[PDB]
RNA sequence: AAGGUAAGUAU
């Protein structure tokens, strides 16, 4: 990711690749973000 | 220079031509009259049998639309 | 192609293997699976006729307020009448003579090389790394 | 040693003889905002000085 | 009173209204400014301003209680930011932590 | 029950139009800024192309557009626009087309600019474009006003600036001020203003960021000047004894949602050496005593500090709150 | 009286004031009459019917309306039931919790639709017998408080 | 939904025959009748 | 009364020639006959005024090729073509335009010139910059009045004798007002208590918006 | 509007996405009377030649042309689709309707960003692309 | 009421 600033992209490119760290902190943070108590309404699981 | 006008030469037309950006602008003022001439209806209005039959995009309904643009052929 | 006449008995969702979509059910005619349309001609005359309540009343008041509108901010077409009648006096020639826009900026404003970014020196991040650092005395 | 005013810090700041050349450096800070694009809060004060 | 050594007088501070003006505007453009933009980058901005802001006034903060609404509201406006940004659908309980 | 009714008096109408036109055969379904720019030129347009004898010259309409543009972008950018071949009615309605998108555009610009200010919630985009035209109405009006000056002079009578150089002058001799001279060759704190200025000019880098050519052009500079700091004073010397004409300089504007702060992008080349200029001028301002103590900020006091103290020193004037005999 | 009834005061005096206050004379117009057009036409018959009889039909009616609204793309997963709750048959799938979906006016309608059902649901009660006529008005008192 | 909830039979009625406008077909009808009532009585009634 | 203080000083007598211009978005035979109909076809009609309304050029809207950001400015006989039967004005209105060739029959004693400023455009209103550039001792209307009352007014000469200019753009603006001494021939400025001599030359160069002139 | 090149009837519409192998055809329906679709239509042509290498733009009158109004519900006062070898194209805007974009974009790089992942994802063979922008909110502050 | 449709081949 660090490699790619400096690469010659669009900037549509560019811009989907400024969100990378949110990605992580999603992550990080998805045992509490992901939850039925603070996001009520219907679950969807994953296909795997 | 070759190279240069082959490109050209395979080059399209983004735009319109002059008939065709004519037509339209007469088109948008036959509507727009708030802008263009004298009386003023509505926004979209013109003004101052038959219905064409469209398919709705679903795989059973394809032979009866198909046949329903065939009986409007006089 | 443009500006070519759509051949006879031809649909346009055929023939291209178009499918469609539907967002929702509150949106675009329910699925399909004489005596109609002299039936819908009765409910569209009584729609009418309930209108005619008020129609004549407001489709009048309308009209004083597109005309008071008018009085002071007048059409943009009526703003350009006397000028639009004076392009009678352009000859065909004169027409021709008009000439192509240019434009003035070169070749490195129209179209510039890639700006490539680099990163900022390794002596910036030394510098900082020297701030910091106390004398003891 | 974080006390003062002008921090206790500083009298150990390590580059400490080359800002006692530094004069008008507050109005400077403040005049900053004329040639960089980018509003600074701490447009008051200076961690050097 | 420096000969007296006395009680004589009595300042009251406050923020005034166009640094007020001012901050909210900053906290406006680092929230419109965000589209495409990584919490962290957001959340340090703000962290910025406002440490800016409060280490600037440090006792008008207290006797303005218009900057604390504004404070609180610009704080609701960054994390509801960043909350849209993880889920368009906004959360009901969303967690301090 | 008769409440509800009431409520149901007003709800039907909509209930009835919203079937009506949902189980019937057919179905039925930032403006105001992009509105008036696109009809007027549709207008023009159309008008143009109507009175075009364009059985032969269909060619020439997209080419007329052609014109609608450069021409609004002749007074965007505050240029000439004088087409030698366009005829003069198509000439004399373009102008009119460009005078009336001009006054909705000055419209337009001033409204977004006070519903920014007042607090109106806005775009990202609309500020970008919003900010752009305030930029180039500034700028058109700071041309009036530089070249008012230029026409009608200096603005102050020779009698002023005679009071005002007096003054100076008095005060200066009081004061018993000696004029900074010019940086020695020898001089004992040459390369440490040196060291201050490039310090400064780097502070703009100081926090980690992508950088582009300007940029990197700049901090070589800087890092050269570093490197050979003789070299360096030398050509900072001869610009201040012999460069009068220098290249011009960037403007661009701080958006602060409520003014516009001007910012000014200098070549780096003469930023170093304007740099050094006001590093020495303020080291010498300070060793002599050029201003006095009731000039601010004097980097001895914190704005804060200096509420502090003013507040002191009005409470600490002789009596100062006393109105026995009415003194206020 | 209690701090509550008191606010109702106040607020019943604020609606009344503002509907007497927000007051404009009613507009001139033609007096066309709907239910006599019906008439006119050939589409409609007029007879005199019990009104528990016309609150049946009504309600009947309008679940028919509400049914052929909701089978309008020929998606049979969404059931109204006779009490005008509209649920899934199954358990949707998403792409069809998304394309079985209706505006705000298509669930105003199935409510007002419900809250008739429910008045006449109260008055067949009292008709067969299940509740007595003061029942009966208690029981509409409670419907249109809650 | 209108007519009829307007055309509601009092507490002091078992029965209320009322006029119905139906479709032909069964698909509507509307209760054609406007609760015309005199106020005194109608108060009286409410009273009681 | 119809004769009084101000009727036989300020008023005078002009002629309008009102034609109605047909719309332009009509054919070219249904054009000359709508014009045979005697619908759009000038109209005499004599009237009488207090002053005379004077309508200025637009303003440049561009820099010049040479000189970049040039003053405009316009001679007086140019914004004075009107009133007279070989000049036009199209005067648009929002149902339809008209051509209005006006033509001078009787000149006042003393003419009041009033120069159009403060236009209000489609969105705001704007002051027209334009510099007047007229003579202050010497003129002669006798071109500006028709054949048939050229005889009845052997004098045609007006002096300017008061001029009114407005600084500042509509929004706020001040109003000067230079004054001729009749008695000494100088020129004096007063705005409100201040007094100044300006010199008669620099008159000329202000944005001159109300004149009043003496035809001695 | 009165610029990009017009499609008259719905078999002209068909063969301007079957023509196009290598690049996305941008088709607008609505009106050109339409506000909305004044604003859309001039950012198109504003983007027209920019995008020419890889997209082709064309405009389509939903009242001359109702052809397409029942399958692809074009019934909002604005509609931009994407097609690509024959094939609509999906973008996952956030806005609930990944099928079209309803609305007018103000910003000209919106919409050649859009188109540009639009092609990277339909020459990849996807039938849905992630926009680089959410227009679950529109970001006014 | 929504802003919560993986897309892709195969019948």
């Amino acid at each position: 990711e660090e490699s790619m600033k400096w690469k010659k992209l669009t900037n549509a490119q560019r811009s989907g690749l400024n969100q990378i760290p949110n990605r992580r902190f999603t992550l990080w943070w998805s045992p509490t973000i992901n939850r039925a108590n603070v996001y009520v309404g219907f679950q969807v699981q994953l296909d795997l | 220079r070759d190279r240069s006008i082959r490109e050209k030469q395979s080059d399209d037309e983004v735009y319109a031509p002059g008939l065709d950006i004519e037509s339209s602008l007469k088109q948008l003022a036959e509507r727009r009259t708030d802008i263009f001439g004298v009386e003023e209806t509505a926004i979209g209005k013109k003004i101052g049998p038959e219905e064409k039959v469209t398919w709705d995009g679903h795989s059973g309904s394809m032979a009866r639309t198909q046949q329903a643009a065939q009986a409007n052929i006089t | 192609f443009l500006g070519m006449p759509a051949p006879l008995g031809y649909v346009p969702g055929l023939g291209r293997g178009a499918t469609g979509f539907t967002t929702r059910s509150d949106i675009g005619p329910a699925r399909d699976a004489k005596d109609d349309e002299e039936a819908d001609a009765i409910y569209a005359a009584l729609d009418k006729r309930m209108d005619e309540r008020r129609k004549e009343r407001r489709e009048q008041r309308e009209k004083e307020e597109i005309e008071k509108y008018r009085m002071e901010r007048p059409k943009i077409q009526q703003q350009f009448s006397d000028l639009k009648r004076k392009l009678a006096e352009v000859t065909e020639e004169e027409w021709l003579s008009i000439p192509e826009v240019g434009d003035a900026r070169n070749k490195r404003q129209r179209n510039p090389r890639y700006e490539k970014l680099t990163p900022v020196p390794d002596s910036f991040f030394a510098k900082h790394l020297q701030t910091g650092e106390n004398h003891t005395s | 040693w974080d006390r003062g005013i002008p921090r206790i810090n500083t009298l150990f700041q390590k580059d400490r003889h080359t800002l006692a050349y530094d004069k008008g450096w507050r109005v400077r800070t403040d005049f900053k905002q004329y040639q960089v694009l980018k509003q600074n809060p701490f447009w008051w004060t200076h961690q050097r000085h | 009173n420096e000969v007296t050594k006395e009680r004589t007088a009595q300042c009251f501070l406050r923020v005034d209204d166009e640094s007020m003006q001012r901050f909210h505007n900053r906290v406006r453009q680092i929230l419109m400014a965000s589209g495409s933009t990584t919490f962290t980058k957001i959340v340090n901005k703000w962290n910025t301003a406002l440490i800016g802001l409060m280490t600037y006034f440090r006792e008008a903060v207290v006797n303005t209680q218009e900057l604390l609404d504004l404070l609180v509201k610009c704080e609701n406006k960054i994390q509801t930011r960043i909350k849209i940004g993880l889920n368009s659908k906004m959360p009901s309980r969303f967690p301090p932590v | 029950w008769r409440v509800w009714l009431f409520f149901m008096r007003g709800i039907t109408p909509l209930l009835e139009r919203w079937l009506g036109n949902l189980l019937a055969r057919q179905f039925e379904g930032q403006r105001v800024e992009s509105h008036f720019d696109l009809e007027l030129r549709a207008a023009v347009m159309h008008d143009i192309l109507d009175m075009m004898p364009e059985g032969i010259k269909q060619n020439k309409a997209r080419t007329i557009l052609q014109h609608l543009s450069e021409a609004w972008r002749c007074w965007k950018a505050n240029i000439p626009w004088k087409v030698p071949g366009l005829p003069t009615p198509i000439e004399n309605m373009i102008l009119r087309y460009v005078k009336a998108k001009a006054d909705w555009w000055t419209n337009t610009a001033h409204y977004n600019r006070e519903r920014i200010r007042r607090g109106a919630t806005v775009d990202k985009t609309v500020c970008k474009k919003n900010l752009g035209r305030l930029t180039r109405l500034y700028l058109k009006a700071e041309q009036e006003r530089q070249h008012n000056y230029l026409k009608d002079g200096p603005y102050i009578t020779a009698e002023e600036a005679v009071a005002v150089y007096t003054t100076t002058v008095h005060w200066l001799e009081s004061r018993r001020f000696s004029p900074i001279p010019f940086p020695p060759l020898s001089y004992k704190h040459d390369t440490k203003l040196l060291i201050l200025a490039l310090e400064r000019l780097k502070e703009a880098y100081s926090v980690k960021s992508r950088l582009n050519q300007s940029q990197r052009e700049e901090l070589g500079l800087i890092e050269q000047a570093y490197d050979n700091p003789h070299e360096a004073l030398s050509r900072i010397k001869r610009h201040l004894l012999t460069q009068r004409a220098f290249k011009e300089v960037g403007i661009e504007f701080m958006d602060l949602y409520s003014h516009l702060v001007p910012v000014y992008d200098v070549e780096p080349l003469e930023k170093i050496t304007d740099a050094y200029l006001d590093q020495y001028l303020w080291y010498e301002a300070d060793k002599r005593r050029l201003f006095p103590p009731w000039i601010k900020p004097a980097d001895t006091e914190p704005p804060p500090l200096l509420v502090y103290k003013w507040c002191q020193g009005i409470n600490n004037l002789q009596d100062v709150w006393e109105t026995s005999e009415g003194e206020c | 009286q209690p701090v509550k009834v008191r606010v109702s005061y106040q607020k019943l005096l604020k609606y009344y004031v503002l509907n007497a206050l927000k007051h404009r004379p009613p507009k001139a117009q033609k007096k066309r009459y709907l239910f006599r057009s019906f008439k006119a036409t050939k589409f409609f018959q007029s007879t005199k019917l019990d009104w528990v009889e016309v609150g049946l039909q009504v309600c009947r009616q309008g679940y028919n309306m509400l049914n052929l609204l909701i089978h309008r793309k020929n998606l049979n997963y969404l059931h109204l039931d006779y009490n005008f709750n509209l649920k899934p048959v199954k358990t949707l799938t998403t792409k069809e919790r998304k394309k079985s979906r209706f505006g705000n006016a298509f669930h105003l309608c199935r409510e007002v639709l419900r809250l008739t059902k429910l008045v006449v649901d109260s008055h067949v009660q009292y008709r067969l017998g299940n509740v007595d006529a003061f029942q009966l008005a208690d029981g509409l008192q409670y419907i249109f408080a809650h | 939904v209108l007519k009829l909830l307007e055309n509601m039979p009092m507490p002091w009625e078992q029965i209320r025959d009322v006029p119905v406008l139906y479709h032909i077909t069964g698909a509507i009808s509307f209760v054609n009748e406007i609760p015309w009532v005199i106020e005194p009585v109608y108060i009286s009634q409410w009273g009681s | 009364k119809k004769k009084t203080i101000v009727t036989d000083v300020f008023q005078g007598s002009m002629r309008i020639f009102t034609k109605k211009l047909p719309h332009p978005d009509l054919p070219a035979e249904e054009k000359e006959q709508l014009l045979h109909n005697d619908e759009y076809q000038e109209t005499m009609v004599e009237s009488t005024f207090m002053y005379l309304t004077l309508d200025l050029p637009t303003a440049p809207l561009y820099k010049d090729e040479k000189e970049q950001l040039i003053i405009p400015q316009v001679p007086l006989f140019n914004i004075l073509a009107k009133f007279n039967g070989i000049t036009e004005k199209e005067y648009k209105t929002y149902k339809e335009n008209f051509l209005k060739r006006f033509q001078l029959t009787k000149l006042p004693p003393y003419l009041i010139f009033c120069i159009k400023r403060f236009t209000k455009n489609n969105f705001f209103v704007e002051k027209n910059p334009t510099i007047v550039n007229f003579p202050i001792t010497n003129v002669d209307l006798r071109e500006y009045l028709s054949e048939e009352v050229q005889a009845v007014h052997k004098n045609t000469t007006y002096d300017l004798i008061a001029n009114i200019v407005h600084d500042g753009k509509p929004s706020e603006g001040s109003y000067r007002i230079h004054v001729l001494h009749h008695g000494t021939g100088k020129w004096y400025e007063l705005q409100d208590l201040q007094v100044t001599d300006i010199l008669p030359q620099m008159i000329t160069l202000s944005e001159a918006y109300i004149q009043i002139w003496k035809r001695r | 509007s009165y610029m990009l090149p017009h499609l008259h009837n719905g078999w002209q519409v068909d063969q301007a996405i079957l023509s196009e192998e290598d690049r996305v055809v941008v088709i607008r329906f609505g009106h050109d009377w339409d506000p909305t679709c004044m604003k859309m239509d001039e950012v198109l042509y504003s983007i027209a030649e920019k995008v020419k290498n890889f997209a082709v733009i064309y405009l389509v009158d939903i009242t001359e042309v109702p052809d397409f109004n029942k399958m692809y519900e074009l019934y909002d006062p604005c509609t931009v689709m994407f097609f690509f070898r024959n094939k609509h194209i999906m973008i996952d805007l956030g806005t609930g309707n990944n099928n079209k974009i309803n609305w007018a974009m103000e910003d000209k790089q919106e919409m050649v960003d859009i188109i540009e992942t639009v092609y990277r994802g339909a020459r990849k063979g996807r039938g849905l692309v992630v926009s680089p922008k959410d227009y679950s909110t529109k970001y006014r502050y």
